């Protein structure tokens, strides 16, 4: 929906976003905070968070990661309900991190396994049995 | 080709230039001296401005007030 | 542009103060181009400013 | 080693002096003096402060395939990382630099890749060797016409 | 608010600063009036006063320090270079208007479109033909140009 | 018109700057800035 | 010992023993459970000053420091020593001093065995051995040493001093070790540095300058020569001894508490010039010099305060210095500079760095030492050697920076001050950076091209020089012409001008000439633009790796990566060299560049339009014959006029006692060409002709238990990078000293 | 520049031609087929 949050107080940086940010995507962090704290902008230098809820747009997915690690790894209280967004140029939000708000660190039921692979590493099939086709050994 | 100096400093160079210097210089630190008298050695009573707080007041100030003198000095000697 | 340019190089090709010199038709042409821009700067100024 | 081997042996036999090869090709000074030094005197006056010979082009490709055997140990020496950071900072001075935002790229600027960067560290590396090592040869066989 | 420097257009989290250099008022009444960004500008007069403004000085480097500078034919060298880097420049521009707008065009301004950008091209060439053409005929009748200041015709 | 003081070249191009490029382009910056429909 | 001061130490924390010596690898807890793989070995060396990386306490971080600060100046006092005793008993100082014009001066005498005696050149006077190049023997005659027994007594004193700063390492380290708080008294070790070392140090010197050095120069100089020169403390027991040489002296230390200091006019004088005789400065104006220095670093030492209340507070000035541009400004640098080891090692690298490179141009224009211009071997040596130096004091301050970048950086604490602010436009300022950098390597080296290329198509006229199209240096001409007006004028005491450098009389003494006017043309300008060209790309290569140590677009969370770390993966399109320490790396190789270029300018200008011989007419016929001008604007110049002809010396080097200069030559070349393999390659290759070899000694039961490991990326990198620095210098160290020494 | 062989004309205009017109036509070629579609 509509995503809530102060702004960090912030003067101002040449890293933050670019014309990306409105002919392709962006992101967007909330946090909140237990009082006034300064931490590190992914983007170049300090910031002051404010005491309650933060948001905070950034360019890149990682920045955003980078941000909630430092939240949750910096700080006396340690900040661990931050949600992460993708927004779009019209306006549209995608719900990101956590997927289903439990971090993917620990095992947690509803999830479906992608990428598994039944076999073993050194049980890939040949690339010769497999040559002139669209695929790789890790593939199919 | 050489600046000229003076030899003995008699009436003018003393008194007249080194002395009012140093008091220029006490008057400079007695106004701008933030810490005056926090000085480890403290100094005798107070008497009058010659000096009056704190024993190194007195003697940086009257460090400064001997450079000022011999600028002075050199200066007035024509250089 | 092409008739005013054209008929305003006249004036100053015959009447001009180079029209007794070797420099006749280059003193008109020097002038009318002077005048047409000008006139350009005068036109995009009405412009600029009656359409804000 | 085989171009330097052959060169300097025919053109001690070219020369009638194979002296100098057979006595000087033992210790490797030998090989940098009585062979590089020496045959690349005409080489390097094909064009000097007082006019132009016809070794002219020959000096002047010793010297460009010089710069490319450099050029290449720039992006041999030097890895991707470095080179991404510093055009996303002259992408960032491109996007708010008047009159120029009238402009922007189809094809958004990256680094070269790491494989790519190999593959052209050494390109460049190949055409410095063969184009120096041939101006050399042409230059001072022919100068020296044997 | 003693500080000259600020975030740029309110928001601290863009790439960008407001400085006096890129965003006051001289540099926004000066940039915003060029004849790339004065405000209701056709493409084509935009590109004409670009193009006159550009042909006009580009006579000046070929013309002191080219090849011909030291012949019988300097000036008219000097526009020769001129026009030719004026018709690659005309051709680097048509190609990129031809390759940045594709597809669908956008409503914001009539320069950042298909159109717009070839109309852009034609008044860039227009006038940089022309600008170094007048320059260089400056330069090559300098002396009646002379006599004209002088007032030696009078 | 000729000119026996120093840097003589200086009337040459300074006396149309003064009378003619000077002139036109402040009279169209007024121009301009009188006309202007902002606010008030 | 408290004495009523801030001193505080711990009176026992570290026990002495000699258990830790048999554990390598203590300090790191990584590496004492023993090694396992070879790569153990090498990161014990990596870490081995990594004190930060040993123990996160500062305290016993800053007295490791202290103590290694002390064992470094006893390894500076050995090698002093060292110096001092090798030519005391192993020189010809004697020999020189006696007849210096017609002698070389010699030191390290090779024993004859395997050939190597050759070596022992004949420098004169029967004396056989490797001429130095340091100028050792025109330092010790500036100081006034006329017998190898006082060079023995300065060894002797060298290596006492060299026991008692070894003597308080240890004693500080193990003994009385500082709290954390003494280290943290920046006023007070700023006055003391001030007046204590620098003011006190050029004070005693002047001193001995005024009662040793200027009394037996002055003969010296008259021909007295060594062995009738009283000794230098017959001066000090008799006063007419020193009245003789200056009647100023008859007067006493009467007219300098009166302020009377005109009388001191013979002595202390201001010429200026260089000594006719010798060619170097007047020893009276060194004096003089030292003096003034001595009473400025005092002054200047009083400035902070300490426990007086007088003084001035640093963190006042600091906070007190902020503007409508910088935000808070110089907020937050005080609790850097003193918490933080690495932002002060970084700045005073740099600076003493460029201190370094500021003597080496000081002192080849300016030859301090008597006979040193004569000598151009002795002074393109020392020019190039203080050259390296200072770049490399550079390279390691950018290194530093990033450290304290990565590890000391507190955004806590610099919340809108000068650092805050240029981490926030650190793009702008790169990116800056970036077109200069481009801008000048086109309009420098670019111009080098256009002229290679007009002359070899047969077009003289259409090239950049001083016979075509001209650049001339105009502003550097006009400050040398306001130099050369400076004496009478602008300098109303100064007798002669500052250096002849800048124009002037062309100064020759004995057959050859000292110091000339240096005229400024076409290739000068362009060399110049080189020079601004190549130190600007370094210090966009270091500064990117220091503002940029933290994070960058690609990779948000650096810092927790680490400053010295190869990548963070093929991803991002790859990311190799994003770390500080690869900027530092890359910086290494451009330093190199750029210094090479610097000192290859340095020798080919003062060989051709400076170096060479006077005959009895003024005339002056230079050593390579003024090609400078019409040559040093090609790169095929440079090639030809420059490398191939001043190395025909170095390659030609066989059968001579400069044999050795045409091995290190070839042996450079080899370490240049050796660096290439750890630059191109990568690790993997490596590792697996590793398990291909360890599998070969598993077949035979060879197999060390200490698997072995290819070089790590970072040490690869490392490896290369020192290797190439090495086999370039030393490539250019004999050529250098060959072809100067060759010139006569 | 000039030519004892015949037809000494056709370098005069085929030596721009190569090196100017040529090479200024297959580049904006390629490059608008690289920039094709979208
Ligand atoms: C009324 C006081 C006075 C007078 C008239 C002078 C006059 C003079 N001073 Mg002096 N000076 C003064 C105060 C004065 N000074 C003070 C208070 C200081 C201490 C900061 C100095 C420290 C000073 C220095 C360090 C020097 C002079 C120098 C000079 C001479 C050079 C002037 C110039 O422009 O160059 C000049 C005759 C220069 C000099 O002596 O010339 C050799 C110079 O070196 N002055
Ligand atoms: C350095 C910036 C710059 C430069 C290179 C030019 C260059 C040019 N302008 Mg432009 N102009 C500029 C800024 C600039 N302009 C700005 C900021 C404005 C908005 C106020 C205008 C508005 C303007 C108009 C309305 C017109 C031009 C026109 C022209 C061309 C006619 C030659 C001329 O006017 O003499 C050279 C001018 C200068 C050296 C000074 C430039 C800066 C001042 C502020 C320009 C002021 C414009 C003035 C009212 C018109 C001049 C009258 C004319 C008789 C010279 C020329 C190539 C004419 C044209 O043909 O366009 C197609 C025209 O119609 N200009
Ligand atoms: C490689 C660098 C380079 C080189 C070598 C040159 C070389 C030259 N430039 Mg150029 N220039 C450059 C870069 C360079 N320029 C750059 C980067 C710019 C900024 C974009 C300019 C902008 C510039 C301008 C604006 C002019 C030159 C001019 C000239 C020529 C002047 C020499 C001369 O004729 O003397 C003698 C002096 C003259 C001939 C002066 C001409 C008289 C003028 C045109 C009178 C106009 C004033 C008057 C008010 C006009 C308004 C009338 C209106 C009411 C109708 C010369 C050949 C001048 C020129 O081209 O002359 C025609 C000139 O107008 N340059
Ligand atoms: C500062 C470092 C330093 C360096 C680089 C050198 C370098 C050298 N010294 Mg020296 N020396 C030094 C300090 C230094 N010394 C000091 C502090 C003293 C005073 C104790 C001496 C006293 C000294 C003597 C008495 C001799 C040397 C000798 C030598 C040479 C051979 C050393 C040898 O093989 O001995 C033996 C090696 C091993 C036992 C292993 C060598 C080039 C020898 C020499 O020059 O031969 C003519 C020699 O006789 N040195
Ligand atoms: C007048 C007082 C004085 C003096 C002369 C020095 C001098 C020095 N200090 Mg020290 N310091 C002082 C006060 C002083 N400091 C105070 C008050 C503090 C407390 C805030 C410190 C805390 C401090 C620290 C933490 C460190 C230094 C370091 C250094 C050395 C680095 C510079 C160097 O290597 O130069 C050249 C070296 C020499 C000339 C060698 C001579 C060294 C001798 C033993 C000292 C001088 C002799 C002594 C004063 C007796 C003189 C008597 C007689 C000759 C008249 C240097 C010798 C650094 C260091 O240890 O570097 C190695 C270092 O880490 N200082
Ligand atoms: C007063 C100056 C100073 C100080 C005290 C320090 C201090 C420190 N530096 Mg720094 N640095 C300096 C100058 C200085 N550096 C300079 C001049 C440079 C430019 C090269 C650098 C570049 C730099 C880098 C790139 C790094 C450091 C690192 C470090 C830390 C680890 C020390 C270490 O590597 O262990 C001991 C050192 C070694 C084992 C290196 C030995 C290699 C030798 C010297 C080869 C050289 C050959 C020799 C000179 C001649 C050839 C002889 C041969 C033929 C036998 C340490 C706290 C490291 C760090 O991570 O910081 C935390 C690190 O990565 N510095
Ligand atoms: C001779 C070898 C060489 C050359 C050519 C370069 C070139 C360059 N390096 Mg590099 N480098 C090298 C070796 C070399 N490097 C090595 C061995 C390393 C490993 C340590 C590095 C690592 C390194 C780093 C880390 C950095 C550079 C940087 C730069 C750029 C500096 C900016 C500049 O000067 O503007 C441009 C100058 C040129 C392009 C020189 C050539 C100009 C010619 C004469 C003009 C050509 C005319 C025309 C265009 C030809 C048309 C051809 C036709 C067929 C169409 C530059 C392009 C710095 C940079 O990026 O700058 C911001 C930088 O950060 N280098
Ligand atoms: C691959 C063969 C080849 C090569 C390398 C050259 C080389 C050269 N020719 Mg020549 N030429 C060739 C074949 C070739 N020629 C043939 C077969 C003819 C008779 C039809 C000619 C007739 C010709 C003329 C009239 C002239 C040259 C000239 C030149 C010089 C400048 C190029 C030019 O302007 O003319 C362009 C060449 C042509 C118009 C002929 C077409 C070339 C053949 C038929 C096609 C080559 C295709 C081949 C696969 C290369 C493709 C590129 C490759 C990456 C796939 C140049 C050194 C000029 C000169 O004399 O220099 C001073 C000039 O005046 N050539
Ligand atoms: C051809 C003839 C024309 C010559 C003109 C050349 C000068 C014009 C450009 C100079 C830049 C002016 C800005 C600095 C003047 C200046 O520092 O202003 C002062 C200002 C900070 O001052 P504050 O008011 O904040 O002062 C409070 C301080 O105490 C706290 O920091 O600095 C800035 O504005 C940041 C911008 C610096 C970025 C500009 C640096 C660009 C490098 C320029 C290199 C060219 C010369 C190098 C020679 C060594
Ligand atoms: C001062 C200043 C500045 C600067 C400027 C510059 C750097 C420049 C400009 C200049 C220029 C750059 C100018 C121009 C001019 C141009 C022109 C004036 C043109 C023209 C044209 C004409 C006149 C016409 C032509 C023609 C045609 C088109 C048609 C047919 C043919 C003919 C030829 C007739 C600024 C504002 C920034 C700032 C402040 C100060
Ligand atoms: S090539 Fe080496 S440094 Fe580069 S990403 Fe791969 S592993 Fe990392
Ligand atoms: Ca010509
Ligand atoms: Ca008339
Ligand atoms: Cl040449």
């Amino acid at each position: 929906t509509e995503l809530s949050g102060q702004p960090p107080k912030f003067g101002g940086s040449t890293g933050g976003l670019l014309s990306k940010a409105n002919r392709e995507e962006k992101y967007a962090i909330t946090w909140t905070s237990a009082s006034e704290q300064v931490f590190e902008m992914p983007t170049g230098g300090a910031a002051i968070m404010n005491e309650g809820e933060n948001l905070l747009y950034l360019a890149r997915k990682e920045q955003c990661l980078a941000l909630g690690t430092q939240l949750r790894t910096k700080f006396k209280p340690k900040i661990q309900d931050y949600k992460i967004y993708r927004v779009y140029p019209s306006g549209e939000v995608q719900y990101l991190h956590p997927a289903d708000g439990v971090f993917p660190e620990k095992v947690n039921e509803g999830r479906e396994a992608q990428g598994t692979k039944t076999r073993r590493i050194g049980q890939n099939p040949e690339p010769v049995t497999i040559k002139f086709s669209g695929k790789a050994p890790y593939e199919v | 080709a050489q600046a000229s100096p003076t030899t003995a400093g008699w009436s003018l160079s003393v008194g007249i230039i080194m002395c009012l210097c140093n008091v220029f210089a006490f008057v400079i630190g007695y106004f701008a001296i933030q810490k005056t008298g926090k000085g480890k050695d403290l100094a005798l009573p107070q008497l009058a401005s010659k000096k009056t707080f704190g024993l190194p007041e007195l003697l940086a100030t009257m460090s400064f007030g001997h450079i000022l003198g011999a600028g002075m000095v050199l200066g007035l000697a024509s250089s | 542009g092409m008739a005013h340019g054209y008929f305003l190089i006249g004036p100053w090709t015959l009447l001009g103060p180079l029209r007794d010199s070797e420099y006749q038709y280059i003193g008109g042409l020097i002038g009318a181009l002077a005048l047409i821009l000008v006139a350009t700067a005068a036109l995009s100024s009405y412009g600029l400013v009656t359409f804000q | 080693w085989l171009t330097f081997y052959w060169h300097w042996k025919h053109l001690g036999v070219w020369s009638g002096n194979v002296a100098q090869f057979n006595e000087n090709s033992t210790y490797l000074m030998g090989w940098f003096r009585d062979y590089l030094w020496a045959n690349s005197a005409q080489l390097i006056n094909g064009y000097n402060p007082y006019g132009v010979n016809n070794l002219s082009v020959w000096a002047w490709m010793f010297l460009f395939g010089h710069l490319v055997w450099a050029t290449g140990f720039m992006f041999l020496i030097s890895w991707r990382g470095y080179w991404q950071e510093l055009i996303e900072t002259i992408v960032w001075a491109h996007e708010r630099t008047p009159l120029a935002n009238l402009v922007r790229w189809k094809d958004k600027p990256v680094a070269l890749s790491i494989v790519q960067a190999r593959l052209v560290g050494l390109a460049h590396f190949t055409v410095g060797y063969v184009l120096t090592y041939a101006a050399f040869l042409i230059a001072s066989t022919a100068g020296k016409f044997g | 608010s003693n500080q000259v420097v600020q975030a740029y257009n309110g928001d601290p989290f863009v790439g960008h600063l407001s400085t006096p250099i890129s965003d006051s008022a001289f540099t926004r009444t000066f940039i915003g009036n060029l004849p790339a960004y004065r405000k209701g500008l056709s493409p084509i007069l935009r590109g004409l006063e670009v193009g006159m403004a550009h042909g006009y000085f580009l006579i000046g480097p070929w013309t002191l320090l080219g090849p011909l500078r030291d012949s019988e034919y300097q000036y008219i060298g000097g526009l020769i270079g001129a026009l030719a880097l004026i018709l690659v420049a005309t051709a680097a521009l048509s190609s990129y208007g031809l390759v940045t707008f594709q597809g669908e065009q956008g409503s914001g301004d009539t320069l950042q479109t298909a159109d717009g950008w070839s109309q852009f091209a034609a008044g860039f060439f227009v006038g940089g033909m022309g600008g170094a053409f007048v320059a260089y005929f400056l330069l090559e009748n300098l002396s009646v140009v002379d006599g004209i200041f002088r007032g030696l015709f009078n | 018109m000729d000119g026996s003081y120093a840097a003589s070249y200086l009337p040459w191009i300074l006396i149309p700057m003064v009378g003619w490029l000077f002139p036109a382009v402040t009279m169209g910056l007024l121009f301009i800035h009188i006309e202007s429909e902002g606010e008030g | 010992r408290e004495a009523k001061a801030k001193v505080s130490v711990d009176n026992n924390p570290v026990p002495t023993s000699f258990e830790k010596w048999g554990k390598p690898g203590h300090f790191d807890r990584t590496l004492a459970r023993g090694p396992k793989t070879t790569t153990w070995i090498w990161n014990l060396h990596a870490n081995a000053h990594d004190f930060d990386s040993q123990t996160s306490d500062l305290e016993d971080v800053s007295r490791k420091i202290f103590s290694a600060h002390f064992g470094h100046l006893a390894v500076v006092f050995v090698w002093l020593s060292g110096m001092y005793f090798h030519g005391a008993k192993f020189s010809n100082y004697e020999g020189w001093l006696a007849d210096p014009t017609h002698i070389k001066p010699s030191a390290q005498v090779v024993w004859p065995i395997v050939g190597q005696g050759i070596l022992n050149g004949d420098v004169g006077g029967g004396f056989h051995g490797i001429q130095i190049t340091s100028g050792l023997f025109y330092l010790w005659r500036a100081s006034g040493f006329t017998d190898s027994y006082q060079l023995y007594c300065t060894a002797i004193g060298g290596l006492v001093m060299a026991a008692l700063m070894l003597f308080a390492g240890w004693f500080h380290y193990h003994v009385k070790a500082p709290k954390l708080e003494w280290f943290q008294n920046v006023e007070s070790m700023m006055n003391h540095h001030l007046a204590g070392l620098l003011g006190l140090g050029s004070l005693g010197w002047a001193g001995h300058q005024i009662h040793v050095s200027m009394p037996i120069n002055k003969l010296l100089d008259a021909g007295v020569a060594p062995k009738d020169i009283p000794l230098p403390h017959e001066f000090i027991l008799e006063p007419s001894k020193m009245a003789e040489l200056y009647p100023s002296f008859a007067q006493g230390l009467t007219p300098f508490f009166t302020l009377n200091w005109g009388v001191y006019s013979d002595f202390l004088t201001f010429k200026g010039g260089l000594n006719p005789v010798t060619g170097g400065l007047w020893l009276s104006d060194t004096a003089h010099h030292h003096l003034a220095i001595a009473v400025l670093f005092i002054i200047a030492g009083h400035m902070y305060r300490t426990n007086w209340g007088i003084g001035h507070s640093m963190k006042e000035i600091l906070e007190a210095h902020k503007g409508p541009f910088t935000g808070e400004g110089h907020k937050g640098l005080y609790e850097i500079l003193t918490t933080s080891w690495h932002a002060q090692l970084a700045i005073n690298l740099a600076l003493l760095g460029s201190l370094t490179i500021i003597v080496a141009q000081h002192m080849y224009a300016m030859p301090p030492y008597p006979y040193q211009a004569i000598d151009y071997a002795t002074q393109l040596s020392l020019f190039t050697h203080h050259m390296w130096i200072g770049g490399f004091l550079i390279v390691g301050a950018g290194a530093h920076g990033a450290i304290f970048m990565v590890r000391d950086y507190d955004p806590a604490k610099n919340v809108n001050n000068l650092l805050d602010r240029m981490l926030r436009h650190r793009d702008a300022i790169i990116s800056h950076l970036n077109w200069v950098c481009i801008f000048l390597g086109f309009h420098s080296f670019g111009l080098y091209i256009h002229n290679d290329t007009m002359r070899a198509l047969g077009r003289p006229q259409d090239m950049f020089s001083d016979t075509a199209i001209q650049l001339q240096p105009i502003f550097a001409q006009w400050v040398q012409h306001l130099h050369t007006l400076a004496p009478g004028a602008t300098a109303p005491n100064a007798l002669a001008t500052a250096s002849y450098a800048f124009g002037g009389e062309t100064i020759a003494v004995a057959g050859k000439v000292a110091m000339m006017p240096i005229t400024l043309g076409t290739a000068d300008f362009m060399v110049h633009h080189i020079h601004a060209f190549t130190i600007h790309v370094t210090a966009l290569i270091l500064l990117k790796g220091v503002l940029y140590a933290r994070s960058s677009r690609l990779v948000p969370d650096k810092a927790n990566l680490g400053f010295r770390f190869p990548c963070d993966g093929p991803g991002r399109g790859g990311t190799c060299q994003v770390s500080g320490w690869d900027h530092v790396f890359l910086g290494l190789f451009w330093m190199y560049n750029s210094l090479s270029i610097v000192i290859f300018h340095f020798s080919w200008k003062m060989q051709s339009d400076v170096w060479g011989t006077v005959s009895p007419d003024g005339s002056v016929t230079h050593v390579t014959l003024g090609n400078f001008a019409q040559s040093a604007i090609t790169i095929n110049g440079w090639l030809r006029d420059f490398l191939w002809a001043q190395a025909a010396n170095v390659i030609n080097s066989y059968g001579s006692a400069l044999s050795a200069y045409g091995i290190m030559f070839l042996a450079g070349h080899f370490v240049f060409a050796f660096s290439l393999m750890f630059l191109f390659s990568g690790r993997g290759y490596w590792q697996e002709l590793i398990e291909s070899i360890v599998w070969a000694h598993n077949k035979l039961n060879v197999a060390p238990a200490i698997q072995p490991r290819a070089l790590s990326i970072i040490q690869g990198r490392a490896v290369g990078v020192a290797h190439y620095l090495l086999g370039g210098i030393v490539t250019t160290w004999a050529f250098f000293l060959a072809r100067s020494l060759s010139i006569g």
